[PDB]
Formats: C-alpha cells, structure tokens, sequence
C-alpha cells in the first residue's frame, strides 16, 4: 500500500460519488462515442446521475444460471479501490450481454498514446513502472489475484497524472466459462505460460517488461529490428510465439537508454520465471529509486502531446 | 442457380421448424421434409467470384454418396445470395455430449466399436477423394448403438460470416493438426489451410483420447497457449506421457497423432489397428 493521504482524498471522492447512483439498466446510458474495438468500449452518459463513465460491451449468448454465479464472483470488484485501479461501477445482464460500467480515462490507452507520440520518454515510463508495480503487489496482497492480462492497451491515462490497472482476472468462472478466446497479432504472454505449465505473477511481469520495451522503442519488438532499423527508429501467429519460447529476449539499445533503464527491463524479461525478478525486488531497484524521487510534471506533458 | 427439384430425393415440399443452434455457417434449423431434416441456411456475399461454381462443383460432389455412418445429403438450393443446405436429421445426443455424460458407461468393447464406425464412414469418404475438414465430437451422432457423421466438407464454402484479429475456439484447437496450426494468420480465411486427408486423421486422434479421457486434451487455457503447444507438437507429447491409458490404445493415439503428416496412418490401415485390440 504505502498509501499518500492524498491518495485518501481521492479514493474517498470517487467513494462518495459511488453512492450518487444505485440501480444500473440500459436505457441509462447514451452513447457518447465509441472508444475501440476488442469486446468494445464506449463512451457514455449515464442519466440518473450526472457522471461520465466508460462502458465496454461484451456480447455473449449464454443461460441465466451461470449468469448469476459469474456476476457475484464479479461483484467482489467493487472491493478492491486503489489509485492504481480504474474505479468501478456494476455489472448487469441485458440483452444479450454483460456491461461494464467504470472509471473513464480521458487520455485513453499506451497504445493510442504512443500513436501520437511516436516514442515515450524514458522518464514518464518510470513512473508507470512504479504505479504497476504497486497495483500487482496490490492484487497480490490483498486478494490474492493475478492480473494474467498485462498490456499498453489496458493502462489508462488522465488529466489529473493518475495512472490506473483494468481488464484483470477476478472471475475463475468467467474464464473457463468463455468458450472463444480472441488472438490478435501482438502476443505479450510469457514463455512459462505458452508451455502450459505452473504460472503465477512472474507471468505478469514479463508482460510488464515487453510492454516496456514496445513503449520505450515505439514498435512492437518482436521480431527484433534489423540494424539499420534501430537507427531511422508478415508472419503467422506460431512464428511469433516460437520466437518468443526459442529466441533470446528483447533487449533495450544500448545507446539512447541509461543502465539502469536497461537493466530493469533485462531483469522482467528473463525466461526462467525463478531467475525473473520478482514484485520485492523490483521495488528496490535502481530504476524506481530514481523514477520515485524524480519531479516530473506528468500532467504537462500528457496534455501537450495529445493536444487536451 | 441449381434448386431441389434437381436431386435424387422426389421434392414437393419442406417446412422450417425451430432452430437448434448458430454458427460461422448459418443457420441451422430443424425440418421436415414425411421425416425430419437439418436444414442450414447461409449467404454469399461472393458475388458469382467463383464461389457458386464451387458450390456447384463441391455440392455435385455431396450428391454422389451414401453410406451407412455418414449423414445422408439430400438437396442443396440456391437462390442466391442465399443458399441452402439440407441434410438428414440425427436424432439422439452428439457424441461430445455423451462420452462427457456422468451416467454413460463405455468400456473398451464399447470404445473400439464406436471408433470402427467412425473409421468406416471416414474412410467412404476418402475412397470418394471427399476431405472431410472439420472432424471433431460435436459432429458425430450416437442413438443406442448408430453412429454417424455430420457437417462434412463444410470448410470448401467461401460465404459471409469479424474484424482483423484471429476468432478461434478452443473445443476446435484440440482437433487441428500442427501443419494447420502454423499457417494461421490474420486476414487469413479458413479455406487457405492446408486441411488433408492427413489432417483428418489427427482429428480422430483426438475424438480417440475424448472417448478415453472423456475430456479434451488440453486444458482450457488462453489460446495463444494452445496454438504454440499444438503448432510444436510439445503438447501432445507431454498429454501423452502425463496419463497412460494402455500401450495398445496408446499406439494408435501416438500414431494418429503423429508430427510429420506422412507419418499418419490410412483409415483403412486404423480399422485393422482397431481389431488388434482388447
Ligand atoms: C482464457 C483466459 O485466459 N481468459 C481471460 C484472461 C484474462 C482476463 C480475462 N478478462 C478479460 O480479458 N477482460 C477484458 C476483455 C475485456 C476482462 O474484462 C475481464 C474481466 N472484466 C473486468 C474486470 C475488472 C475491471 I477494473 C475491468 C474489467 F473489464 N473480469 C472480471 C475477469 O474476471 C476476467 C478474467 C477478464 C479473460
Ligand atoms: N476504461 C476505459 N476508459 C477509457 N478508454 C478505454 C477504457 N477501456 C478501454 N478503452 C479504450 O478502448 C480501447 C479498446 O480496449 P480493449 O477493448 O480492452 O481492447 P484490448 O485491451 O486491446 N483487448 P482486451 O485487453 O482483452 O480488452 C483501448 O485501446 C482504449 O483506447
Ligand atoms: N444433421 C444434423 N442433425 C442434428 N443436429 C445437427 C445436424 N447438423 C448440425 N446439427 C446441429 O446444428 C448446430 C449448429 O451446427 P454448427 O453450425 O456446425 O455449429 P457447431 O458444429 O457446434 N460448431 P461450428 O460449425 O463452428 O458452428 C449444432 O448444435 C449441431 O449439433
Ligand atoms: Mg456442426
């Protein structure tokens, strides 16, 4: 936790505003805008009360009776609160699908950041790290949850410099539940967890350090760029995977980066998830030591790249 | 253009009744043809691109069979874009349903002879050079001792069902073959995989550990798991030695299964494997 008295006053304020509403239906809601596309996530206006939130929609067609074991191992969401943790709403069943309505990031995901950035500075992803590696520790504390999900397009940005976790694993029914899982062309999973073997939040720190890495290079780092590439800085689904369980890991230029930068990522993306760093160790690094101590006015930066 | 009144099977009339389930391929609705028929609905969006000349080509095809373990094809009409498909109707439980039934006792007698059905239709259809993709539990019928095959040769049909990402199960993962596995690929449609009369045989494979393990052999992990596993043949190896099931039974399972597709064995060749048994 190490938690700010700050961090008190917003939580607080998000938990007086939970109460501003108490029944959720469809017709609450107007579509505001659509956000992207996964499930799919749109802005919306709720109508009871005054605040804005995010609600992503994920269609599914399946009986009433999992239905209601799924939603109250899902109510158990609105337990944990953190500054790290996009603050949530409630969950529903309606027409075909569940609605989950949340805390909306004005600034969007990494990923459509780092599309208008073209490269993230090293000094704003210090900062990340140490808010990721708070919300894990977090998770794995206080209830005993991994995440299983770590990726850009599931850290969200605002206004205000808080960084915030969505999109984690709380439902082991839900998981099993989903018949039809969706891949895409980017894999962030770790080796251990391609085999099929025991897993834990190691797992999730690989996909912390990867992600790292895309955001720091500005391109997905698989398979690595040639040479000539890394200076002006087509292939199936197996291939990617094969390379990340056979291929050495990614590495950070050894150039442009400072060590201990360069290092920190080198410690999340050891194969052998024993040897990988764990959450202790990576409090304790160089790299967060000096990123937690570092005044950086996040909020400047956010806006000015992104145009408000 | 072909319609119903075209087929071996005298045609006056059929009636659409309730349907019994969506998939990537339409619609599939209980019929009545004075019997009952499986009726599924699709649309084209290929507009005369070739596409309905295969489906007249690959339909043509259908009408040339009968046999006592496949469905039997009836009619196929086409009113484009909207197209029909008609099949006889299988009364009694998929075999995924019944092999993961608490009360269902099957043993190895049991085992052998469902297996031995199944070869024996799968089999008709490879002597008739029909490919039959899509091979798994849920399309085979069982009805107090009948066995029969369904939905066969469905994957030739280039019609209209989606974005940029991949949209896999994983009930079908555990079926695919690794030469199958490694050419997926976004934007990439189903009729480009490399389907085989080899790739059919690895599917029986395994529908032989189901009738087992009454399971599938992966459990159900994220399917980037399941994709690498399958795709480097790691996950059947290490399935097969984490339970044994018996060096007999175990064989044919290991030889189905096996990497290099040359290596899989003919149906014919699995029916005299399935005699050498308990
Ligand atoms: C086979 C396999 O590995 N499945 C798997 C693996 C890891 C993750 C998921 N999973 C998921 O991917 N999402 C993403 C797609 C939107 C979820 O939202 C999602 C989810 N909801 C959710 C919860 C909290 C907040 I704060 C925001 C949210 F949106 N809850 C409650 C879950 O329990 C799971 C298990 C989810 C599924
Ligand atoms: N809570 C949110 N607030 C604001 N924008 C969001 C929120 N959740 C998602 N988005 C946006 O919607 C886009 C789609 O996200 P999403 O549907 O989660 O796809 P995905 O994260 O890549 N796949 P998955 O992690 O399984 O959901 C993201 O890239 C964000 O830009
Ligand atoms: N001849 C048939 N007799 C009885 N039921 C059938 C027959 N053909 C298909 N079905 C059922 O129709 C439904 C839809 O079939 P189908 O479209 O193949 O979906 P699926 O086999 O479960 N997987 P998919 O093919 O990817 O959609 C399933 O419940 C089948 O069991
Ligand atoms: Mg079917």
């Amino acid at each position: 936790l190490e938690l700010d008295e700050q961090q008190r006053k917003r939580l607080e304020a998000f938990l007086t505003q939970k109460q501003k509403v108490g029944e959720l239906k469809d017709d609450d809601f107007e579509k505001i805008s659509e956000l992207g596309a996964g499930g799919v996530v749109f802005k919306v206006s709720h109508k009871p009360s005054g605040l804005v939130m995010a609600r992503k929609l994920i269609h599914l067609e399946i009986k009433p009776a999992i239905r209601n074991q799924i939603i109250r191992e899902l109510q158990v969401l609105h337990e944990c609160n953190s500054p790290y943790i996009v603050g949530f709403y409630g969950a529903f069943y309606s027409d075909g699908e569940i609605s989950i309505c949340m805390e909306h990031m004005d600034g969007g995901s990494l990923d459509q950041v780092l599309k208008k950035a073209g490269r993230i500075p090293e000094q704003i992803l210090g900062k990340v790290s140490i808010a990721v590696i708070k919300g894990l520790t977090y998770l794995r504390e206080k209830h005993k949850i991994m995440h299983r999900d770590v990726k850009p397009s599931n850290i969200l940005v605002n206004s205000r410099g808080e960084i915030k976790l969505c999109d984690f694993g709380v439902s082991g029914q839900l998981i099993d539940s989903m018949a039809n899982s969706f891949v895409g062309t980017r894999s962030y999973m770790s080796p251990e967890r391609l085999q099929g073997t025991h897993y834990s939040v190691q797992s999730d720190i690989w996909s912390m350090g990867l992600s790292l890495v895309e955001m720091a290079v500005g391109r997905y780092p698989i398979p690595p760029p040639d040479a000539k590439e890394l200076e002006l800085m087509p292939m199936a689904i197996f291939e990617l995977l094969d390379y990340i369980v056979n291929e050495p890991p990614p590495k950070l230029p050894s150039a442009v980066f400072s060590l201990e930068f360069q290092d920190f990522v080198n410690k999340c993306l050891i194969k052998n998830p024993a040897e990988r760093a764990d959450l202790k160790q990576l409090m304790v690094h160089a790299f967060i030591k000096r990123s937690d101590a570092e005044e950086v006015d996040f909020a400047g930066w956010l806006c000015s790249t992104i145009g408000l | 253009s072909v319609y119903l009144q075209e087929w071996d099977i005298p045609f006056e009339q059929v009636e659409l009744g309730e349907p019994i389930g969506q998939g990537r391929w339409g619609r599939v609705h209980r019929g009545r043809w004075h019997g009952e028929v499986a009726i599924r609905l699709l649309e084209m969006d290929g507009h005369n691109q070739d596409h309905l000349k295969l489906f007249k080509k690959e339909v043509m095809n259908y009408r040339q069979t009968r046999h006592e373990n496949v469905v039997l094809f009836m009619g196929a009409c086409m009113n484009p874009p909207h197209l029909a498909i008609i099949t006889s109707f299988c009364k009694g439980r998929t075999l995924h349903s019944f092999v993961r039934d608490p009360k269902t006792s099957l043993d190895i007698n049991k085992t052998r002879q469902i297996a031995q059905e199944i070869i024996k239709g799968m089999g008709y259809l490879h002597a008739k050079g029909i490919v039959h993709k899509d091979l798994k539990s849920k399309n085979v019928f069982y009805d107090n001792g009948k066995v029969v095959i369904t939905d066969f040769g469905l994957f030739g049909i280039s019609g209209v069902v989606r974005e940029n990402q991949l949209k896999l199960s994983h009930d079908w993962l555990c079926y695919l073959a690794p030469e199958i596995v490694r050419e997926m690929t976004p934007g990439k449609d189903e009729d480009q995989l490399p389907f085989s009369k080899a790739a059919d045989v690895y599917a029986f494979g395994t529908v032989w550990y189901e009738l087992q393990a009454r399971d599938w052999p992966l459990k159900n992990q994220a399917a980037e798991a399941s994709i690498w596993q399958i795709g480097s043949g790691e996950g059947m190896k290490r399935v097969l030695t984490s339970v044994s099931l018996g060096k007999e039974v175990s064989e044919i399972l290991s030889a189905c299964w096996a990497f290099d597709l040359q290596e899989r064995p003919s149906f014919s060749l699995l029916m005299d494997m399935l005699e050498k048994l308990p």
